[PDB]
RNA sequence: GACGGUGGCCAUGGAAGUCGGUAUCCGCUAAGGAGUGUGUAACAACUCACCUGCCAAAUGGACUAGCCCUGAAAAUGGAUGA
């Protein structure tokens, strides 16, 4: 993960579709790029910026330009890093195609991926984070070992990291 | 201003359920064509939206 | 059928006098004066002092019920209209030929020459009492005044229905003196 | 039933009249299935082509196949004219807004091929069809969009079609 | 019948007769215009001291818990026969809660025919219109004036309080332009106690 | 009023509730479908389910069978006998 910084200087806003290998068949948004002064391929570049190996399709992620450049910008969606890290790779030659999320534990990467679209979302924070985040995918599981939202329930994880991003 | 008018001008002309057994103009929450031709019915469509 | 209806009341302001004769109404306000005669079986049609003017209708059947509650509801618009006058503003659309509309108070009459091209001066004379008069906002409205709202819509109609193209497309124009709002009144 | 079976079928007063219709038919089938008109590669209407049959003359039958006698009357129009046994193939600039509607006409009608899709450029795609349907797509295009659309050869001709010889 | 259809009634009537016997202090707020972003910014300041809980017009349901605390319902001020209200309880926080529900208006142009907030201003003038938009003025029946060297209808004071409706043709107005007349939210009518009215004297800071 | 996770996960010029595939759960709630259409490259915006204020006593529906209407057009003029 990079660190998480607010927009600076010039703000150039874009918004990324794809990232874990950027555009394979032109899977980020051709429009957008060029719209906000930024070539197709220099648009390729810094959607590996936001997230190099987690960026999935269809991203809620916000990559940042201060003066026409990376600032080591963070800020994407929960929904794609924690689908990311069950089952690990993620380019654009696995995104293809279908594929099924592995059974691996999960409970640390919620909290951390919760806050890390914003600091406050206006949600209740250590209490029911990981009843929220363990069944956002519904097809297959967080975790086979533990039950989502029997043995997650009472359960939770993190005190600083549920509130801010690493 | 002008869409406006348009929308007034569609009011009265375009937005009417239309009949079926018949081609009555009716109006938007029709569920009859109150004529003893038709036999009233049941059967109302909307009038086609416009298409070059 | 028969069930023998309650009455319905319309209030009647201090500003009108209501007179009634023979199951036949007259208001008369500080704007003029409108008639309407009502004609049915057993139906008591009575003032309670200068405050609430009664329809009745002993043993009415479905049918027979259903018109008291119109009655009741045109002598409303009467008592409405002789107070404070019904405001029908009309605007016109089309999207080339400019619509040329010009008022004759003297006739009371609109006519209408341009709308679709149409070379013909296309007139009609508005209803007795009721009068139109040349407002502008851009040269995109004539309002129509009245005491009577029926004579007033009337007069609307006519000039709707006679202002629009009655060959091909109906969706493609949008030729026509369209009533735009039709709830204000008149201000006093 | 063995009259039935083993007899040939006899013309009564109706069938005389279908009779009648059968050739005018045949001719019209046979005939308009693939030429162009001499110089150049472009569609051409059916009565011309009758026309040139009859300079050329034809005698269609019902006891051969309407496809194998196809191949007859081009033979003939090859020797003495410049004629378009096979397919062709076209290029269209679509528009990225208006085009999808057009394209979804074509897919089933004719195979698409080369289908390059962008949304900073124009939609490019090409088709496999025969001489005389070019007139067909170019028109349905342009009354379903409401432009005019830019008709292009990809290829003046291409193989199969009945140069294959089916 | 009765406690049944869908999204039950009687589940509701639990929350609002048991729940209103177990907070120190209360508030009754104004819910006529806020919306639900605006409005989950006050249920997590307001839900840490205590809660937000009313099925709306289950006072009247209220009777039972009134034999003992014997509280006011159409006695207090603004008996809830004209404007949405909805209650808010507080234990841990009495004194930080009558500002931190105001913290979170937000402004923004009024709608047509919404019951409207305290404060109301319609845009006029030469920053209150625009010279496109004369033919609107010109279209209405009432009278426009040339005032600041500016076609106008002219009013920029308070003509419509909280439960009176506003115009549509004000409405567009304040739509059109950017003039955001007053910041709105969860507003208090009154401060509450078991039982009784601890301040009946409104609150908007 | 019709929100947060969230543009869920699939797939791709673009499909972000709303061309389409499968699951369709939780937070905050009086209540808000991983969404009923209008719309948009896709969005945004609008609309609906859903919930509630105002008003104040009945209301909504799916059937049943009486008469009546539609279904129901023919040649000299016209037949409940008039």
């Amino acid at each position: 993960m990079p660190p998480k910084v607010d927009p600076s200087e010039k703000v150039e806003v874009f918004l990324r579709v794809c990232g874990g290998e950027a555009g394979a068949m032109s899977t980020l948004a051709p429009k957008l790029g060029p719209l906000g002064v930024s070539p197709k391929k220099v648009g390729d570049d810094i959607a590996k910026a936001t997230q190099p190996w987690k960026g999935m399709k269809v991203s809620v992620k916000l990559t940042i330009q201060n003066r026409i450049a990376v600032p080591e910008v963070l800020p994407s969606a929960s929904a794609l890093v924690i689908k990311a890290l069950k089952e690990p790779p993620r380019d654009r030659k696995k995104e293809k195609n279908i594929k099924h999320n592995g059974n691996i534990p999960l409970e640390e990467i919620c909290k951390i991926a919760k806050t890390m679209r914003f600091k406050s979302l206006a949600v209740d924070f250590k209490g029911s984070v990981l009843e929220i985040l363990g069944t956002a995918h519904s097809v297959g599981c967080k975790v086979n070992g533990k039950s989502p939202r029997d043995i997650q329930a009472g359960i939770q994880s993190g005190e600083i990291e549920v509130v801010e991003p690493k | 201003i002008e869409p406006s008018l348009v929308i007034l001008a569609r009011k009265y002309k375009c937005d009417k359920m239309i009949c079926r057994k018949c081609y009555a103009r009716l109006h938007p929450r029709a569920v009859n064509c109150r004529k003893k031709k038709c036999g009233h019915s049941n059967n109302l469509r909307p009038k086609k939206k416009l298409l070059k | 059928m028969k069930v023998i209806n309650s009455s319905r009341k319309v209030q009647i302001p201090e500003n009108v006098t209501v007179d009634v004769k023979g199951r036949s109404v007259k208001v008369t306000g500080p704007r003029g004066t409108l008639s309407k005669s009502f004609d049915h079986a057993s139906v008591d049609i009575n003032l309670v002092g200068k405050k609430e003017l009664t329809v009745d209708l002993w043993f009415g059947n479905r049918k027979q019920i259903a018109c008291i509650k119109t009655i009741t509801s045109i002598i409303e618009n009467m008592i409405t209209g002789v107070t404070k006058g019904y405001e029908y503003k009309m605007r016109f659309v089309y999207a080339h030929f400019p619509i040329n509309v010009a008022v004759t108070d003297g006739g009371r009459v609109v006519e209408i020459r341009n709308f679709f091209g149409e070379k013909i001066v296309r007139r009609i004379e508005l209803l007795d009492g009721i009068t139109c008069y040349r407002n502008e906002k851009a040269k995109d409205e004539i309002v129509l005044t009245g005491n009577s709202l029926e004579l007033l819509s009337q007069s609307c109609a006519t000039i709707q229905l006679r202002s629009a193209i009655k060959y091909k497309d109906v969706r493609k124009f949008l030729d026509g003196i369209y009533v735009s709002e039709r709830n204000v009144l008149e201000s006093n | 039933k063995q009259i039935l079976t083993k007899g040939e079928v006899q013309v009564s007063d109706k069938e005389r009249h279908t009779q009648l219709e059968q050739m005018f038919r045949d001719i019209a089938t046979i005939v308009a299935d693939k030429c162009v008109n001499p110089e150049t590669k472009r569609p051409y209407t059916v009565i011309l082509i009758e026309r040139a049959m009859k300079d050329i003359h034809y005698s269609v039958k019902t006891n051969k196949s309407t496809k194998q006698q196809a191949l007859e009357v081009i033979k003939q129009l090859k020797e003495k004219m410049k004629i378009e046994r096979a397919h062709m193939r076209l290029r269209f600039i679509l528009p990225v807004n208006e085009g999808k509607k057009l394209k979804e006409k074509l897919k089933p009608l004719i195979k698409v091929i080369e289908s390059e899709d962008y949304g900073q450029q124009l939609e490019i795609v090409c088709l496999i069809d025969p001489g005389c349907f070019r007139e067909i797509d170019e028109l349905i295009k342009k009354e379903t969009k409401g432009k005019g659309s830019l008709e292009v050869l990809n290829l003046k001709d291409v193989e199969e079609g009945d140069e294959k010889f089916e | 019948m009765s406690g049944a259809g869908s999204k039950r009634k009687n589940v509701f009537i639990e929350k609002a007769t048991k729940l209103f016997t177990t907070y120190d202090k209360m508030i009754v707020a104004e819910a006529d215009f806020v919306g639900s972003s605006q409005l989950q910014k006050i249920r997590k300041s307001i839900r840490g001291i205590g809660a937000v809980l009313m099925g709306k017009k289950t006072m009247i349901r209220k009777v039972i818990r009134d034999l003992a605390d014997s509280k006011p319902e159409l006695d207090a001020l603004n008996t809830y026969l004209k404007q949405n209200t909805c209650i808010i309880f507080c234990k841990d926080n009495i004194a930080e809660v009558k500002r931190v529900i105001n913290t979170q208006r937000v402004g923004a142009p009024a709608k047509a025919g919404v019951f409207a907030p305290n404060d109301v201003i319609i845009p006029a003038g030469p920053t209150g219109m625009e010279p496109t938009q004369t033919s609107f003025l010109q279209d209405l029946k009432i009278a426009t004036k040339i005032n600041r060297g500016q076609i106008d209808i002219v009013n920029e004071v308070h003509i419509i309080k909280t439960g009176q409706k506003v115009g549509a043709s004000e409405a567009t107005l304040l739509q059109k332009l950017n003039i955001k007349p007053f910041t709105y939210g969860l507003e208090p009518k009154i401060i509450y106690d078991a039982g009784a009215c601890y301040s009946p004297s409104i609150s908007e800071e």
